[PDB]
């Protein structure tokens, strides 16, 4: 007998934001009270009666806790439901914003792994990873404390589609556990493969001389709706593919007009699915004379 | 979306004999979504030990489930089975006839 | 006779309602045979028919590591086909997959399936060839260019032609004094007046498995397929079926009717007619 | 036995 609570449209939200804590139970949206996990068995707000979802807006510090709903239950020994579900709302924004890297990096292959380790010269004692999307969950680690910095490293694999996407980590200090930083700076983390790879080439060809155009050909039979243009070390095109009269599907990335060139890949991707690539291409070497 | 209302078929397992033990089956199918309230019915009221096969479907992708409760039939007692789904205004009860 | 081996899925998403929730179930025949339900408390492949119990801890292992992948990987298709059709992200939506095998008496492969649906309606399938897809609409050409990059067909023709079938011919040897030991229906005809100069014959056919049934009407031997109801074939509950089929006859003239029963259980068609 | 479908997408 127990009401399924949900916050919406994320639980990790930024301070001055917006979130909506529904519960559902019996068929219904309404009549229901929360609870907040130290206090258990004291409703809050004295114990208002939600006739509806519970919307926090806009959410502060305050907001942030570990929730549970109970609905009205008219022929019971309570005159109400068990506890429901527990949903954490974590208000992000209360300190400065660590700093998250991938290893060996973001372009990761499909059925491998990858370590995103968020990191910071504030103590933070715990750390958060939080992929972007409605309804996501952030995974929870210990700070490790070495040399004036406190880090954790989040193990993500085997690679999926599922786990590609912009990832964001936060720290919390001891005492105000539900309290989130700001958030690092975003990662894209990509899944390349198992589409086929398509071909890289240069035109008129690799070697430029100054004051000359170099543009980059990524081609593939495979209906790839986009071709990314990804450089070594750099620099990070997008192009819409077209296709050809011999059927091939092609997105032609003029440089200049002064690139100094270096190796560079191509990698396919589709419509709406914007971090699964294909397979790179094999490189290619410009060298700007 | 397509929505489909849901088939309803109330019977038992045997044929039925006052005072033998037996199985009560609501079977209901070709609905869609999935989501769908059954109540197995005696003398009104709803009984509580009813299990249901797993959610499955058809080739044209509607659902179909049975529910089913043990039950020993008398002459004095009328079953029904109570269905609803977003498709109903209004929850739809089938009485169990005996005779057919 | 043939065989089949059927996985049905379903995943959902249902938005204030509950977790998205992906559910299993395998089927040999008409015969279920596994399920799995996200939504259970510690989710597993679980035993649905007394022949697959004794298979050991290494199915079920194996079954539900797969059965989570999958889960994890329909959720993420339902947020996909969100975008895929411009809806909400507040309604709720239902993806369904089926695939399997058809093997005949030497158990050998007769045709492989593999057919997918988005909220009751077709979206993309495996062509009979196997290495080809027809997609429904422009929603799905984007799955189809997904598929054919990745060369998606390959790995389902590689399990159609092998795991499938040969599971399918283990479980039909586990299951052999259930599964390929044709159940015939028990019969009669039962007879209800609906006015002072017509009545209903009913015929019946209880406990019979497979599904598959044959049931008419004829009078003086023309078949009164216009004229008869039929219900839908129904479970027993005991892993049988049960059918009938009724006609409207003048009062007086039962005896011009009789029912006829075709059944794989039946070595030969049964006749029925009402006697008082 | 049940189809093992290594990261297959919509
Ligand atoms: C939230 O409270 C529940 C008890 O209601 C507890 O089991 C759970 O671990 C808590 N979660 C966090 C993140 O503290
Ligand atoms: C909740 O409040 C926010 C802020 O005004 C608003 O954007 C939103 O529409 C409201 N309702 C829901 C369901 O989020
Ligand atoms: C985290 O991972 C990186 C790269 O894998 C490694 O160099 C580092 O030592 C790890 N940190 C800890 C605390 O294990
Ligand atoms: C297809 O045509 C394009 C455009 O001229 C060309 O760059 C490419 O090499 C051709 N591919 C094949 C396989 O002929």
């Amino acid at each position: 007998d127990k009401p399924f609570l949900s916050a919406w449209p994320s639980a990790v939200v930024p301070r001055g934001g917006h979130v909506t804590l529904r519960c559902h139970y019996r068929h219904r949206f309404n009549n229901f009270m929360l609870y907040k996990e130290d206090r258990i068995h004291v409703p809050i707000f004295h114990g208002r009666l939600f006739q509806e979802s519970f919307n926090m807006s806009p959410v502060t510090t305050a907001h942030a806790g570990n929730y549970t709903c109970r609905g009205s239950h008219p022929h019971s020994p309570t005159g109400w439901s068990a506890a429901s579900n527990p949903v954490v709302i974590m208000v992000t924004g209360n300190h400065r914003k660590p700093s998250l890297l991938a290893h060996p990096g973001p372009l990761v292959k499909s059925g491998e792994r990858v370590i995103l380790q968020c990191w910071s010269d504030i103590m933070f004692e715990h750390f958060f990873l939080h992929k972007e999307g409605i309804s996501k969950d952030p995974s929870r680690l210990v700070g490790q404390i070495h040399d004036g910095v406190s880090k954790a490293n989040f193990s993500i694999g085997p690679m999926m589609f599922a786990l590609a996407g912009t990832y964001r980590c936060y720290g919390s200090v001891t005492h105000t556990p539900y309290q989130l930083s700001a958030p690092s700076d975003p990662l894209d983390i990509v899944v390349t493969g198992p589409y086929e790879k398509p071909s890289l080439s240069a035109q008129p060809g690799p070697k430029v001389q100054a004051g000359e155009s170099v543009t980059l050909s990524c081609s593939s039979r495979s209906s790839y709706d986009m071709y990314h243009l990804s450089r070594e070390g750099g620099h990070e095109r997008r192009l819409p593919a077209v296709r050809k009269v011999n059927r091939t599907f092609q997105a032609d990335f003029p440089l200049g007009p002064a690139t100094h060139g270096g190796t560079y890949r191509c990698f396919g991707s589709f419509r709406h699915s914007p971090y699964e690539w294909s397979d790179p291409s094999d490189p290619l070497l410009v060298s700007v004379t | 979306m397509i929505q489909r209302t849901p088939k309803i078929q109330v019977y038992s397992r045997h044929p039925a004999e006052n005072g033998k033990s037996n199985f009560l089956n609501c079977y209901v199918s070709g609905f869609h979504p999935s989501d769908i309230e059954v109540d197995l019915l005696k003398n009104g009221e709803r009984i509580e030990k009813v299990e249901h096969s797993d959610l499955s479907f058809s080739k044209d992708w509607s659902f179909y489930l049975l529910y089913y409760t043990e039950f020993t039939p008398t002459e004095k007692d009328e079953y029904a089975c109570r269905v609803n789904h977003v498709t109903l205004s209004q929850p739809k009860i089938v009485k169990w006839d005996r005779d057919m | 006779g043939s065989h089949s081996m059927r996985y049905f899925y379903t995943a959902m998403s249902r938005p204030g309602r509950g977790e998205p929730r992906f559910i299993a179930v395998g089927y040999v025949d008409d015969t279920q045979f596994v399920r799995f339900d996200s939504d259970a408390a510690s989710p597993r492949m679980a035993p649905r028919a007394p022949w697959i119990e004794q298979e050991g801890p290494e199915y079920w292992d194996g079954e539900t590591r797969n059965m989570k992948a999958s889960a994890q990987t329909y959720r993420e298709n339902l947020r996909i086909a969100l975008r895929y059709y411009n809806q909400s992200e507040a309604g709720s939506h239902i993806i369904q997959v089926m695939y399997g095998c058809d093997v005949g008496p030497d158990g050998r492969l007769l045709r492989g399936h593999n057919q997918y649906a988005y909220d009751g309606k077709d979206y993309i399938a495996l062509n009979e060839d196997l290495s080809s897809w027809t997609a429904a609409d422009t929603a799905a050409q984007i799955t189809q260019r997904k598929w054919e990059a990745a060369r998606v067909a390959e790995q389902l023709r590689a399990y159609l032609e092998g795991l499938c079938v040969e599971w399918l011919r283990r479980y039909l040897e586990n299951g052999k004094e259930t599964l390929q030991r044709a159940d015939p229906p028990k019969t009669h005809v039962t007879h209800h007046p609906i006015s002072d100069h017509e009545a209903t014959l009913r015929c019946w056919a209880l406990g019979f498995y497979p599904a598959e049934i044959t049931l008419t009407w004829q009078r003086d031997g023309e078949d009164q397929t216009q004229d008869t109801e039929l219900v839908e074939t129904r479970p027993a509950g005991d892993r049988t079926f049960q059918k009938w089929a009724a006609v409207v006859v003048p009062s007086g003239e039962e005896q011009r009717y009789t029912c006829h029963v075709q059944h794989e259980g039946l070595p030969k068609p049964l006749t029925l007619r009402w006697e008082p | 036995a049940s189809l093992n479908l290594p990261a297959v997408s919509w």
